[PDB]
RNA sequence: GUGGCACGCGAGCUGGGUUCAGAACGUCGUGAGACAGUUCGGUCUCUAUCUGUUGUGGGCGCAGGAAAUUUGCGAGGGUCU
RNA sequence: AACCGCGAUCUCGGUGAAAUUGUAGUAUCGGUGAAGAUGCCGAUUACCCGCAACGGGACGAAAAGACCCCGUGAACCUUU
RNA sequence: UAUAUCGGUAGGGGAGCAUUCCAGCGACGUAGAAGGGAAAAGGGCGACUUUUUCUGGAGUUUCUGGAAAAGCAAAUGUAGGUAUAAGUAACGAUAAAGGGGGCGAGAACCCCCCUCGCCGAAAGACCAAGGUUUCCUGAUCAACGCUAAUCGGAUCAGGGUUAGUCGGGGCCUAAGGAUAAGCCGAAUGGCGAUCCGAUGGAAGAACCGGUUAAUAUUCCGGUACUGAUAC
RNA sequence: UACCGAUGGAGUGAGGGCAUGGGUGCUAAGGUCCAUGUCCGAGAGGAGAAGAAUCCGGACCACCGGCUAAGGUCCCGAAA
RNA sequence: AGGGUAGGGGUGAAAGGCUAAUCAACUUGGAGAUAGCUCGUACUCCCCGAAAUGCAUUUAGGUGCAGCCUGUUGGAUGU
RNA sequence: ACCGUGAGGGAAAGGUGAAAAGAACCUCGAACAGAGGAGUGCAAUAGACCCUGAACCCGUCUGCCUACAAGCGGUAGGAG
RNA sequence: UAAGGGCAGACGGUGGAUGCCUAGGCUCUCGGAGGCGAAGAAGGACGUGAUAAGCUGCGAAAAGCUGCGGGAAUCGGCACA
């Protein structure tokens, strides 16, 4: 018998082209050049959920610096105080109670400024 | 000589920015009370500045 | 009776709209649009002066296609329309079928040559 | 450059410009008034306010002057006739050009130009 | 003056030279033909999209709307004998 | 070299093609690099959109280089 | 349950999804099938799958097994449709146009008049080849006409070509061709002196005038002539 | 931890850079010909401004947790 | 104006010119000739994973056999 | 059909509705050119190119953004 | 302030994909039959209707003429008379 899967081989499109709304130009919608569009996108995609842990620690670190520069401290010599006392709250709860809890960031502080 | 590429939609549209229609220079006559264009003769009553220059029987 | 149904919708909401079409003009729908632009929002005295003067072939067409959606317009109302009562609500140009011919050129060679046609919708309101 | 050059050569060889401007100065001394395009009219008002003028020397010099210019014989006799009578003592502004309005196959801009003189309602 | 810029520059020009079909001389080859050679003749296509460059406008901005006169951040020209 | 005339050209009304075209919000300099960059790096410059004019670049368009070599490809020509 | 392992081109291996049709078993549908638009949810993972609603208005489908015209992004790939360049090149000889009236809803261009200009060993008037109704009139302006058009060699319908003397044919032969008697030759056939064959030779034989929207040496009025046929 | 027998299916038979030992070349070449390793080929991630094979390091998927490599801690740019 | 010469055949005051815009003809068929050459080859996830060397070859950008991969099996031996 | 002197080559083109019941009549307009109505019909967004009516391509409206800004146009964050 | 532009949604336009449908193809099976023509064939030309004929039929007796058998109310072929 013949067969041909013109709907299924249509709707495939369709859906892949719900995908590429909002991009500009032909590249949302004319399909050769949308397709080719969206799996680039894919790549960014992929590489960009591992630099987003990278951005944020650095963020972290950024807002952590500038509180214990505040304080009186550096950042590396804070970070030595509470690695040597065995302090083991992470860089984003410390750059949260520095941001929003400055009291807990300064006791935080006062426990290791001996 | 020839495109390199074809222009986008926005590229020709963004050209198309001052193709216009040019509205014309239209005065009211309000004694006729209907409009005629500006230093033209009213060609309803055939009047012109009051007076009447084209006569139509 | 789906269908019977959705018809009756249809011409219930119909009876509130006031328009006219234009339908296979044998013209350019680019030129015809730039009328279609110089009378948007107008009043339709203002326009019917506008386009009775323009300068563009177009205008003597879009002319009598508004006073064809005024005529609709005071059918519909049951009224004629006041001085500075109606204003160009509504309207567009859409492209139509085109006609496909062949021009000969030098060595040869045959060209194609469109000869296009376009659609108008006019809709009046009163400036409410 | 064109600074200081004073007529308007309408798009036309210098031979079909003088007859085209002489055929129309023959029509608007036959009939009174003409419908013309804006240009043209310009163009024979500089050409025929000068031809009026030389009937107000009634002589067969001016005649024969006027002859030069017309070359049609009943525009002759028309104009050291009537319109001779009519324009004279007038200072010159014989003529008079109203715009109308617009061609539909070209679009050009339309007037006519007219004899004062045979005008009434404008005195 | 000496050099660089695709020995600058043929979608700027030219076509003398060079690459082509005709023909001839010298030389080589049995020949078809050939050449550290010579000689006469021999179609130079494209409507400028982007960028670049030379000019000239429209829009908006500059605390609300304007008519004038201006300072000069800077740019270009000039510099021979 | 200057000037002149008409046709083309420019502006307006009517009709309306083509080659070309992966998508483009398509700047400059020096670097880098499949070794000659609008698109990478670092700087620099640059308000948004047209029109006229010129051809430096887009190794611009055109015909799967005719030169060169290759194929145990082809044709035609010569000959002891 | 632990431990170990899980980057990959050519390439090898494994396990699946969708599509068309068939058998068996179940089902759905005018109280709304397939298809098309929108929205939501799901899957070790994925190919894909469910559900809601609008359009649509008549068919569709689950599971198990069977069979294939069984899946596209590129081949200077093919068909159809639509873009870009672009409202750009161009509208086809630089012989040239101006005005007044008419008709018409609409006029630079159509009709009439005046003026202007171009050809005039032609761009005037005829015969032949070739074309084949394009000729004239009434309606029509969709398409065709490189613009518009009331106009047209355009569309539709009606009309229009009249010969004893004009042209041809009937008659004759040239080149050449087809043949007879004969000759040659695997076949199909090839030759070969009467016939065919004009571009040539004979033709049996007029003009004048008038008349149609469109034919005229053909129709008509005169004037003639030619060939056969019965006394 | 997968080396041999026998069998089913292959692809490859244009390699390249670096280090080391040499020939050739001019102790030239991002040159060329062998040998021994290694990497790119078929390999992403980090530093070096940007660099196929130099330095670090072999990516099952997710994480807004932590420790390190090479290399760094005045600002662009994480840390004296 | 009519006629004749037809494919490597005709014709050529000779250029390999011309033989219906085709010439070191056209149409149809053998025919889907052959092309060790170029280009192209479409759903999904999982496991493994090379080579660009040697020998031979009218062979050198092709191929045969080794070398190196993979599946399934039986032995112990590989680093 | 078309193309070619000829031998020969050689297309595109199906679907209103159950039934023509195929839209009397009115309005704008020179005109059905076209449309708005009325009426028929289950349905006219089934109105003659007429079932369904996708994409490319072309418009209108509404929301947000945009005239100090520079590279494959996405991707990961993130106010209003 | 948006001259213009970008994205999304809604609604239209164009175009004619898709779904559904079809006696138009394709491959076969069985049984026949395997020619037509000088009593003029195959294949054509021109005609033929109340009204122009594009097909179909027919042939100056021209969408038809005669006889026998069958049948019983419509018929005067198709291109929406
Ligand atoms: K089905
Ligand atoms: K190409
Ligand atoms: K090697
Ligand atoms: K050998
Ligand atoms: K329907
Ligand atoms: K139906
Ligand atoms: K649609
Ligand atoms: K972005
Ligand atoms: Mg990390
Ligand atoms: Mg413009
Ligand atoms: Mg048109
Ligand atoms: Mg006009
Ligand atoms: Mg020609
Ligand atoms: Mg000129
Ligand atoms: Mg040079
Ligand atoms: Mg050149
Ligand atoms: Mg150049
Ligand atoms: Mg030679
Ligand atoms: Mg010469
Ligand atoms: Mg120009
Ligand atoms: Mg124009
Ligand atoms: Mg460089
Ligand atoms: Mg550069
Ligand atoms: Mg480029
Ligand atoms: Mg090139
Ligand atoms: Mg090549
Ligand atoms: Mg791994
Ligand atoms: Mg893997
Ligand atoms: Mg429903
Ligand atoms: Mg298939
Ligand atoms: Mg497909
Ligand atoms: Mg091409
Ligand atoms: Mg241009
Ligand atoms: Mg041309
Ligand atoms: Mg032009
Ligand atoms: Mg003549
Ligand atoms: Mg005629
Ligand atoms: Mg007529
Ligand atoms: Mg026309
Ligand atoms: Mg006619
Ligand atoms: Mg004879
Ligand atoms: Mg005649
Ligand atoms: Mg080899
Ligand atoms: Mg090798
Ligand atoms: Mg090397
Ligand atoms: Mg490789
Ligand atoms: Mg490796
Ligand atoms: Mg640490
Ligand atoms: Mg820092
Ligand atoms: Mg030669
Ligand atoms: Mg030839
Ligand atoms: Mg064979
Ligand atoms: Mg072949
Ligand atoms: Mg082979
Ligand atoms: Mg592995
Ligand atoms: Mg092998
Ligand atoms: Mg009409
Ligand atoms: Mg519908
Ligand atoms: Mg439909
Ligand atoms: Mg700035
Ligand atoms: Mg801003
Ligand atoms: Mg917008
Ligand atoms: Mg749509
Ligand atoms: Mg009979
Ligand atoms: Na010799
Ligand atoms: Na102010
Ligand atoms: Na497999
Ligand atoms: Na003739
Ligand atoms: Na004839
Ligand atoms: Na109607
Ligand atoms: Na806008």
């Amino acid at each position: 018998p013949r067969s041909v899967n013109h709907v299924a081989s249509r709707a495939k499109r369709k859906r892949i082209l719900k995908l590429t709304r909002g991009y500009f130009g032909a590249r949302k919608n004319v399909w050769t050049v949308a397709k080719n569009t969206w799996e680039k996108g894919l790549t960014y995609a992929y590489r960009d959920r591992k630099s987003k842990k990278r951005n944020f620690r650095a963020l972290w670190i950024q807002r952590i610096n500038a509180a214990a520069r505040l304080e009186g401290m550096s950042y590396s010599r804070l970070m030595g105080a509470l690695h040597a006392n065995g302090i083991e709250i992470n860089r984003k709860v410390l750059a949260d109670l520095a941001m929003n809890h400055p009291e807990a960031f300064r006791a935080i502080v006062a426990k290791v400024k001996n | 000589a020839h495109p390199k590429r074809r222009q986008s939609k926005t590229r020709t549209a963004k050209r198309r920015t001052h193709d216009k229609a040019v509205m014309p220079t239209l005065a009211k006559c309000p004694n006729c009370g209907a409009w005629h264009i500006y230093h033209t003769v009213c060609g309803d009553c055939g009047y012109y500045r009051g007076k009447l220059a084209i006569e139509k029987e | 009776a789906r269908k019977h149904n959705s018809a009756e919708a249809r011409k219930e909401a119909l009876k509130q709209m006031y328009f006219a079409k234009l339908r296979n003009v044998p013209t350019s729908p680019r030129k015809m649009r730039l009328v279609a632009d110089m009378i948007r929002g107008m009043e339709v005295n203002r326009a019917l002066g506008v386009l009775k003067f323009s300068n563009k072939e177009a205008s003597a067409r879009v002319e009598k296609l508004l006073r064809s959606a005024v005529a609709n317009w005071e059918e519909k109302n049951e009224r004629k329309a006041e001085e500075g009562e109606l204003f160009v609500s509504r309207i567009c140009v859409d492209g139509a079928s085109t006609l496909k011919r062949l021009r000969p050129a030098p060595q040869g060679r045959g060209y194609r040559i469109r000869k296009r046609s376009n659609h108008v919708t006019i809709y009046v309101d009163t400036l409410n | 450059m064109r600074h200081n050059k004073k007529f308007n050569h309408l798009g036309r060889k210098a031979a079909h410009r003088k007859a085209m401007l002489s055929n129309m100065a023959a029509s608007l001394i036959l009939h009174k008034r003409i419908f013309t395009t804006v240009a043209k009219a310009k163009a024979l008002r500089i050409y025929v306010e000068p031809l009026l003028t030389k009937t107000k020397e009634d002589t067969t010099h001016s005649r024969r002057i006027a002859f030069s210019y017309l070359q049609n014989k009943y525009a002759l006799k028309e104009l050291f006739g009537d319109v001779a009578a009519k324009i004279a003592d007038r200072p010159g502004g014989y003529t008079r050009i109203l715009k109308t309005g617009y061609r539909l196959g070209d679009n050009a801009a339309m007037c006519f130009i007219e004899l004062v003189d045979y005008n009434e309602n404008m005195l």
